[PDB]
């Protein structure tokens, strides 16, 4: 239990067919988080079990990710019966949850997904005896006391799954930057095709976004130590940043000469998603509908989303998180730049190149 | 260029006899006689050409094969036009383990020859781009598989491996299956090269048996 | 590591080819190395490994 | 002025090309190969001789016996083996036919790569008969494994012969239609006379072999002048052309296509009976009624389904006039059931060669025109 | 040969035929003759004089011209030569001229100067038939 | 026809060539000057007016009025052979006992190393496996096993629509290899019945 | 003009697995059946290597190589092509 | 005679009448699938007769004058679902012009052990996966030997 | 002076020409500096410092030329330099006087019963 999880069934040397004695259920593997996870474990040969809801073309990228036989895909998910999750979770001795939510549907609402669903999933894991370990994935700013529905749903249910399994850990990552990510896709969505881009306030709310191959070796970092059964983690950059920052770096990095975004109070903004919000329920959900468009954004905003003082982060898993502002993280962005990425003019380094390359780049 | 069409009629004869009797014949005194510093040693065996005759095989020195070739192309009775290939053969007992073999073509007399040179992992073998022009790809290719260095040649370079390999695939102490093996990595969203891992190694049979006459 | 070695007669059989009383006419000497891990597939049962030297040095140098 | 070369990519998607140009006329082609590359020569050292045989279907994959055939004979001459009439007559007759499917394929490829969709649809009927004709004596339709030492590997089924000559008396018919879209068209003709030149000793110096060799007035035929098997019984033309043209070398194609029907035509009324396989039991396995009767038989059929024959030590190069040129084989032998080293000669790897000096001063759309005519194929060319 | 032209061409006129097979336009546009085969043989008999006068190389040389010339000589027609020689005389020609064109790298190479106790191993190939079939 | 003309020449210096130099009369395939007044209108209804065109569109025309080679799959087949080498499969004896013997002859001739064999002695002291795949994704289907067999167990039967939607369909052991063999007895015998006159 | 495409029966009329006539294929000579003595015609084994004797002195005289060689049109001798490779009989 | 071709149209398609045969879904999917359409409509009430029938329903055509390789044809009893994998394989041989036997003109010998043919599987989650998988009922570690259990 | 003719400093000067184009085409800019890939390009030379043949020099010298233009060509991407040039150095620069007390034996022995094969 342990540290028998990653040591009594490992067999060769780690790569794509070996085995490593993991068993694994991911929930929401299809989606933005879980696929770098489900890669993350199917690396390294384990098996991994992938429910979905979804049609079978979204989650068709996860095949490709394990070796013959171990990447399992059950579709048709129906996370409000009972039997789906338990067929799904009976061979598994790791359960990572990465099912979530932004926007309210008339079929679904904040409390089906972030409470009664990991509670009936707590249950249903103690309920087999071999579930060792059990991931819950909860954002930085969940808090009980929250006016933003969806971060107060997300620590009631944390409660209700260190309630039911009291072995689960439960992770609170910030923001998380990746190709595919919900934070700068749609800042940049917000930034261009739009005639102007509201901020809330002055924009002085700090934040500390992560990036998600740090989070996907968190979990692996979580599966080796036995200490982190239990606790909780909050997982954020190496640097603190406030919004106006963050939209500084993105106009910068896009080499846009027009600031369009209007600093304006939360009423207005709040006043401005009140029709689209009242008219949330009884729609089955649109397509490019804005996160960041609803009063739960607003009240995320007039607040600090950072890690605590003396909680257990990065440094604790023994992980040193790469910087998110430059590098390789903010290369996806790079490619969105007015005009193309390019090189440049490339003539003055190429002086004492040798001589085909010149003709060959045609420089 | 030769064996330009000048019958009209069928011809229902291969070559004249007496230039047919002293190719297979008479080609390896003839060769070993007028140019015998060029000659180390020469084999007469099954003939390339057909299964019915025997034909020569020179053995020759790194220092004089351009030579030797020239002669063989341009003498007025052996007129190896034609360069079939370029290859090597490895034999790690060897103090020299590499065995460059030339395989040559006359169309005037239907005759075929072959032509080696022995050397090292590290004695170079001057190239035979100036006497005949396929011998740029064989060069390269012979480079890219064994590791045999061609001095003179324009641009050696691999031509067959991929981009980035080292080693040279056909001797007999690199791996059937080799060191690195490819696959595709979602998190860096490249095709990654990584060391070999196999499902199923692979079974070596080993059939031979301890009666068996002809092992050499 | 390697192993220089010529490997002796099979007790199954009682001719003399492959062993060194025929060494001068058939190279008999050979360069053998240390195992290194084997598992098994978990779907099929076949054997798996990680090793390059799995099998040059048995079939290829003599 | 100090003109630099404009350098062009051309196609990822298994050729490789980067050009250089003036303008709108080439200075320099540079093919990159190895995309086919699969090391089929290092695989060929741990396969016994039967084992390896089935890698050569997989060289020239539009001319699949022929490539058996060099390597069969390479074998067969080191191990001083006879082949019987039947099975010399039954390996003639099937290289002709897979000769006329390759033509077939290179001939409407070229013309489809040119611009003209028809002739391919045309032909490919001819093909898909062709394949039937594979299929009915080796069970596949292209990788037949047919060609085995010492002869072939099962007998003519009763009925074959009737069906090659009900595909023989229209055949000739198909080719008439296919020219009348081609031959006599002005398009054509300017899109193929003149294009690329060959002349005899930029032939002979570049290493060239089939109809490219016969295009540019040379008399040089392997099936005439050093004739294998039963060629040398065979009654037929070399044609002769003399421009050293893209459209001397397509009419070079159809004539051997007629020549090709030729020689089936004598090889189906002159099929002898008799054996089809060699009988040393030392190389050749025995049949399976005889190796469920007697002792030794059952003994030769386990041996040479294991361990297999051993060839004596020595060497040899043996050649075969296949229809992209000359295939050949070099075969080392030390004296084992396993080959020591067998170099792969394909002529499409020579033809291709020669890219550089034959695209030179000509324009793009005449690149495809010149890779079509040279009939490469990269399973052969990437070994 | 066959002829992949449709038109009917006469072949036995010898331009035409070297017309044909492209004799004029990719080897030499000058007809060669028997004076200028004459004159090249000649010319290599002048040349591998740099050769020494005991070297097997300059008698294989000088036998090979002598038998041409005599050739040559003892046949008036072009045709004739043809015949006997197994080629076109602008082949031969061309021949001769190669084969000048060799001595002086032959020359500047030396290959008769060997040691007097020179050695050159030979193994030759003896078929089973020879000893199997009937003598 | 095969003619040339100087103009209809496809590149530059032969076309530089025959404008300035009268060299391209001396060759054989090249088309004459018409030399009266009808040969001039020959030639010009052959180069205006097309006609070599038309030749080509009339042979089109008849084929579009001609029959079709389309056969409609899957309500039609085409035509295949009993040397046919498909689906592999694994036979039995009429009694129902296997017909293999774990001789690991065809495990030994295989290539592609596509079978995996492993045995003991059965209850009964019979000679029987206890393992037999065949990865169908190394297989070539060149058919050496079903030579190698002295039993005639492993079969290439007549089936060749086999295609999956994943990769561990196609990996057979024992147990679907019978199932194939049981499905597809009767007709492995018609075929065998006809090419033991052959083998 | 032979039409493409014949229609019933008049191609393939039998299929191969409904042969109407059956088939007797010889797998072994008649010379062969009663007579198996292998060593008499184990052309495999029986073929020799011979190192020659030093290559060093001995007399290539170039006038009798030269003295066989025709010089008129006819008294030309050609080798005819092989019509078929050996059989040995089979 | 329409009324040949009537007759022939619902003893092809299995129909009673034709305002069955018209306001079924079958000519529905007729509507939508061409192939099928084809088949049916022109194919089956062409020129021919009706060889036989197999345990799955599927109905067997021929024709003597029609092209090779176009003399036989399937007439298939699943409408909406029609494949290959449910031709027995005494008439697999037929249809694929392997052989002339059909039940019809030919005894076969039936063994004992012969499991009939039905629709393939793939696809589903009832599709044969070896004893190693995850949907396995047990699934095998092939381990070569016994671990101590104290 | 310098032995075998100083092909070694020679290389080594013409490849760190050669360095910042590589740079910039491969956008490793905010990656690793010049002064840094210098000194691993340094690294890879020093493998060979003594080699007693000039002929294995001349062949060390060609292959690492033909290293540089299939990197010039972009044949490689910057995730190869990432996991074959400084991520290696940056290996064997990090883990030396780790954090832990533990031997390389005893990594060794907690990693797996054999020796790690390759990277
Ligand atoms: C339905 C679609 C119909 C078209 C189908 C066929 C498409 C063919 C496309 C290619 C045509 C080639 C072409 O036009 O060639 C030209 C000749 O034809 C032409 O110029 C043809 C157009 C003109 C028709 C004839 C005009 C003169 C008739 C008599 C006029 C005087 C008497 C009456 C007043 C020039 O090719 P070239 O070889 O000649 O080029 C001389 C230098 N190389
Ligand atoms: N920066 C971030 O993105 C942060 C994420 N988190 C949390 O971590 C997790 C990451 O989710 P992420 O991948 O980032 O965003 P996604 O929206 O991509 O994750 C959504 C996943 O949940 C599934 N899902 C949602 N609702 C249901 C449902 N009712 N029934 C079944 N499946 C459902 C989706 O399946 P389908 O595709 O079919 O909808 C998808 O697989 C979430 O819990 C998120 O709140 C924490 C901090 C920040
Ligand atoms: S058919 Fe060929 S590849 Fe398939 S199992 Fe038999 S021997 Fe192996
Ligand atoms: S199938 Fe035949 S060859 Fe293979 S092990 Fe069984 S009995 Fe032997």
């Amino acid at each position: 239990y342990s540290s028998t999880l990653m040591t009594a069934d490992k067999l060769g040397p780690g790569g794509r067919s070996s085995v490593s004695g993991i068993t694994a259920t991911v929930f929401g593997a299809n989606g933005f988080l879980g696929s770098y996870i489900v890669n993350e474990l199917a690396k390294r040969g384990s098996q991994v079990v992938c429910p979905f809801r979804s049609t079978e073309n979204e989650a068709m990228h996860l095949k490709q990710m394990g070796d013959l036989g171990q990447i399992v895909l059950l579709p048709e998910l129906d996370i409000r019966n009972d039997d789906d999750i338990k067929r799904a979770i009976s061979r598994s001795n790791v359960i990572i949850n990465c099912v979530g939510m932004r926007l309210q549907t008339k079929n679904w609402s904040f409390e089906d997904v972030h409470v009664d669903f990991p509670k009936r999933l707590a249950k249903l894991a103690a309920e087999t005896g071999q579930v060792q370990r059990l991931i819950h994935f909860s954002d930085m700013g969940a808090d009980e006391n929250h006016k933003s529905l969806r971060m107060r749903t997300k620590a009631v249910g944390d409660k209700e799954v260190l309630d039911a399994f009291p072995d689960a850990t439960i992770v609170r990552p910030g923001d998380i930057v990746g190709i595919e990510d919900h934070f700068y896709n749609y800042l940049i969505y917000q930034l261009t095709l739009t005639v102007f881009a509201p901020v809330v306030e002055s924009g002085s709310n700090k934040i500390q976004p992560t990036y998600v191959l740090d989070v996907a070796d968190a979990v692996a970092a979580l599966l080796r130590k036995p200490d982190t059964a239990g606790k909780t983690l909050y997982l954020g950059g190496p640097e603190v940043l406030t919004m106006r920052e963050v939209y500084d770096l993105l106009l910068k990095t896009l080499r846009i000469y027009r600031d369009d975004t209007v600093h304006l109070p939360a009423w207005a903004v709040k006043a401005m998603y009140k029709p689209f919000d009242s008219v949330r329920r009884m729609l089955p959900g649109l397509p490019m509908t804005s996160p960041l468009a609803t009063e739960d954004y607003v009240e995320e905003m007039l607040r600090d989303k950072v890690v605590p003082a003396g909680a257990l982060g990065y440094a604790d898993l023994g992980i040193v998180p790469q910087k998110v502002t430059d590098g390789l993280a903010i290369e996806p962005v790079r490619h969105a730049r007015v005009g193309g990425y390019r090189w440049g003019d490339m003539s003055a380094v190429a002086k004492d190149i040798p001589e085909s390359v010149r003709k060959y780049y045609n420089i | 260029g030769y064996a330009y069409a000048r019958k009209t009629t069928d011809k229902d004869y291969i070559a004249s006899e007496h230039m047919q009797a002293f190719g297979n014949t008479q080609l390896t005194d003839y060769i070993i006689k007028t140019v015998p510093k060029f000659v180390k040693m020469a084999v007469t065996g099954p003939a390339q050409s057909s299964v019915l005759y025997q034909e020569p095989t020179i053995y020759t020195t790194p220092e004089s094969l351009v030579p030797l070739m020239v002669f063989l192309r341009d003498h007025t009775n052996t007129q190896f036009k034609c360069l079939l290939d370029v290859t090597a053969v490895d034999f790690p007992e060897r103090a020299a383990r590499f065995e460059v073999v030339y395989h040559l073509l006359s169309p005037r007399w239907n005759n075929r020859i072959r032509v080696k040179v022995c050397v090292d992992e590290v004695t170079a073998v001057p190239t035979l781009c100036k006497v005949f022009n396929t011998a740029n790809w064989f060069e390269r290719e012979t480079w890219d598989m064994f590791g045999v260095f061609f001095s003179g040649h324009p641009d050696l370079r691999r031509i067959l491996t991929d981009y980035g390999f080292t080693g040279h695939p056909l001797r007999k102490d690199f791996p059937m299956t080799g060191y690195q093996e490819v696959r595709y990595d979602y998190g860096k969203k490249r095709v990654v090269s990584e060391p070999l891992e196999l499902t199923q190694e692979f079974r070596y049979f080993d059939f031979n048996s301890p009666w068996e006459t002809l092992n050499r | 590591k390697a192993r220089i070695y010529a490997p002796a007669r099979t007790a199954s059989q009682s001719g003399l080819a492959r062993t060194v009383d025929f060494a001068t006419t058939t190279p008999a000497w050979k360069i053998e190395f240390e195992p290194t891990a084997k598992w098994q597939n978990p779907l099929m049962g076949w054997t798996s490994s990680a090793d390059p030297l799995e099998n040059v040095g048995r079939s290829a140098l003599v | 002025a100090k003109v630099n070369n404009f350098t062009l990519n051309f196609g990822p998607q298994v050729l490789r090309l980067v050009l250089e140009m003036q303008g709108e006329i080439i200075m320099r082609a540079d093919p990159h190969i190895g995309l086919l590359h699969r090391g089929t020569e290092k695989l060929l050292e741990y396969k016994t001789y039967l084992q390896g045989l089935p890698y050569f279907d997989r060289l020239d994959y539009v001319s699949m016996m022929c490539m058996e055939h060099s390597y069969v004979l390479a074998i067969e001459q080191l191990l001083n083996v006879s082949v019987p009439l039947r099975g010399q007559y039954i390996r003639v007759l099937f290289s002709e036919i897979t000769r006329v499917l390759n033509h077939l394929l290179a001939i409407t490829c070229h013309s489809m790569d040119v611009g003209a969709l028809t002739p391919f649809l045309w032909a490919f009927e001819e093909r898909e008969k062709l394949f039937e004709f594979y299929e009915r004596v080796s069970g596949a339709r292209m990788h037949a494994a047919y060609f085995r030492v010492g002869g072939v590997s099962q007998d003519l089924p009763i009925g074959l012969l009737r069906d090659v000559y009900d595909w023989a008396r229209q055949f000739a018919s198909r080719l008439d239609e296919m020219e009348e879209l081609l031959t006599g068209n002005r398009i054509w003709k300017e899109r193929t006379v003149d294009v690329g030149t060959i002349t005899a000793q930029m032939a002979w110096d570049w290493g060239c072999s089939g109809p490219i060799l016969r295009a540019s007035g040379i008399d040089w035929d392997l099936r005439k002048t050093q004739p294998y098997d039963a060629y040398g019984k065979m009654q037929f033309n070399v044609p002769i052309a003399g421009h050293g043209d893209c459209y001397d070398r397509y009419l070079v194609r159809l004539q051997e296509m007629r020549e090709s029907l030729r020689i089936i035509y004598q090889c189906l009324n002159e099929m002898p009976d008799g054996l089809y396989k060699s009988p040393d039991g030392k190389v050749c396995p025995p049949s399976r009624s005889t190796m469920k009767q007697s002792m030794e038989a059952l003994i030769h059929h386990f041996k040479l389904y294991t361990e297999g024959f051993h060839v004596p030590a020595g060497e040899t190069y043996r050649a075969v006039e296949a229809p992209k040129g000359e295939f050949g084989v070099y075969l080392v032998s030390r004296g084992g059931n396993r080959p020591y080293r067998c170099k792969i000669r394909s002529p499409g790897y020579a033809h291709l060669q020669m890219t550089d000096v034959i695209s030179r001063g000509a324009m793009l759309a005449d690149v495809v025109t010149i890779i079509g005519t040279l009939d490469v194929v990269f399973g052969e060319i990437d070994r | 040969f066959k002829a992949v032209a449709d038109v009917e061409i006469d072949f036995n006129n010898r331009e035409v035929l070297k017309k044909y097979v492209g004799i004029r336009d990719h080897l030499s546009k000058e007809p060669g003759t028997r004076g200028k085969l004459i004159e090249a043989l000649t010319e290599v008999l002048s040349s591998i004089k740099a050769a020494p006068e005991g070297s097997d190389y300059r008698k294989a040389v000088e036998a090979s011209c002598i038998y041409r010339l005599k050739v040559c000589k003892e046949n008036e027609s072009d045709a004739a030569i043809e015949e006997v020689l197994d080629a076109h005389l602008e082949e031969l020609i061309k021949e001769a001229k190669e084969e000048a064109r060799l001595v002086p790298l032959i020359a500047g190479n030396a290959p008769w100067d060997v040691p007097a106790d020179y050695a050159v191993p030979v193994v030759d190939y003896t078929d089973a038939a020879t000893i199997l079939d009937a003598p | 026809g095969t003619e040339r003309r100087p103009g209809e020449s496809g590149a530059w210096k032969q076309i530089e060539r025959q404008r300035y130099a009268s060299d391209w009369e001396n060759d054989p395939t090249f088309k004459r000057t018409p030399k009266n007044l009808a040969e001039v209108l020959d030639d010009s209804a052959s180069m205006l007016l097309l006609t070599d065109v038309w030749r080509g569109m009339a042979y089109t025309l008849g084929a579009f009025f001609d029959k079709k080679v389309t056969i409609m799959y899957p309500f039609e087949k085409g035509q295949l052979s009993p040397r046919f080498r498909g689906e592999h499969a694994l036979r039995r004896y009429p009694t129902g006992e296997e017909r293999c013997i774990a001789c690991k002859l065809c495990e030994a001739i295989c290539p592609a190393q596509a079978i995996t064999i492993e045995a003991e002695e059965r209850e009964d002291g019979s000679r029987r496996t206890t393992r037999y795949d065949i990865d169908m994704t190394k297989c070539i289907y060149c058919g050496f096993c079903q030579e190698a067999c002295p039993v005639d167990a492993i079969v290439e039967g007549p089936n060749f629509e086999f295609s999956t939607e994943t990769r561990e369909e196609l990996l057979y052991d024992k147990q679907k290899l019978l199932e194939n063999g049981d499905k597809w007895e009767t007709e492995i015998a018609t075929n065998l019945r006809t090419e033991s006159l052959y083998r | 003009f032979e039409h493409y495409l014949p229609m019933g029966l008049e191609y393939r009329k039998f299929s191969p697995g409904t042969q109407p006539v059956k088939a007797v294929v010889p797998h072994d000579s008649p010379k062969l059946v009663y007579d198996i003595k292998y060593f008499v015609r184990d052309y495999r084994r029986n073929n020799k290597y011979t190192a020659r004797t030093v290559d060093a002195k001995t007399t290539f005289d170039f006038d009798k190589l030269y003295a066989g060689m025709p010089t008129k049109p006819e008294q030309v001798k050609n080798v005819t092509r092989p019509l078929i490779m050996p059989t040995r009989g089979y | 005679s329409l009324s040949g071709y009537f007759s022939r149209l619902l003893e092809a398609s299995g129909k009673k009448s034709v305002g069955s045969f018209f306001a079924s879904w079958e000519f529905g999917k007729m509507l939508v699938d061409g192939n099928l359409a084809h088949n049916v409509l022109v194919r089956a009430t062409g020129a021919g007769r009706l060889v036989g029938t197999d345990y799955n329903g599927n109905r067997y055509y021929e024709n003597e004058e029609a092209a090779y390789g176009r003399r036989r044809w399937i007439v298939y009893k699943d409408k909406f679902d029609y494949n290959p994998t449910t031709i027995p394989p005494e008439w697999h041989g037929w249809l694929n012009y392997i052989n002339d036997y059909n039940p019809t003109n030919t005894q076969f010998k039936q063994p004992t052990y012969q499991i009939e043919a039905s629709m393939t599987k793939t696809g589903t989650q009832t599709c044969y996966n070896p004893k190693g998988s995850w949907f396995s009922a047990k699934p095998r570690n092939w381990r070569k030997y016994e671990s101590w259990t104290p | 002076k310098r032995l075998f003719g100083g092909a070694a400093r020679h290389f080594y000067f013409e490849i760190c020409r050669c360095l910042p184009f590589i740079q910039r085409l491969h956008k490793m800019e905010e990656m690793v500096s010049l002064k840094e890939l210098r000194a691993i390009v340094k690294e890879k030379f020093k493998e060979y410092k003594d080699v007693k043949d000039g002929r294995v020099v001349d062949l060390l010298i060609f292959k690492g030329r033909e290293e540089i233009e299939t990197y010039l060509l972009m044949h490689k991407q910057r995730h190869h330099v990432v996991t074959e040039v400084v991520e290696p150095y940056y290996a064997k620069q990090r883990a030396v006087k780790k954090v832990t007390t533990n031997s390389p034996f005893l990594d060794s022995f907690l990693s797996s019963g054999y020796a790690a094969i390759g990277v």
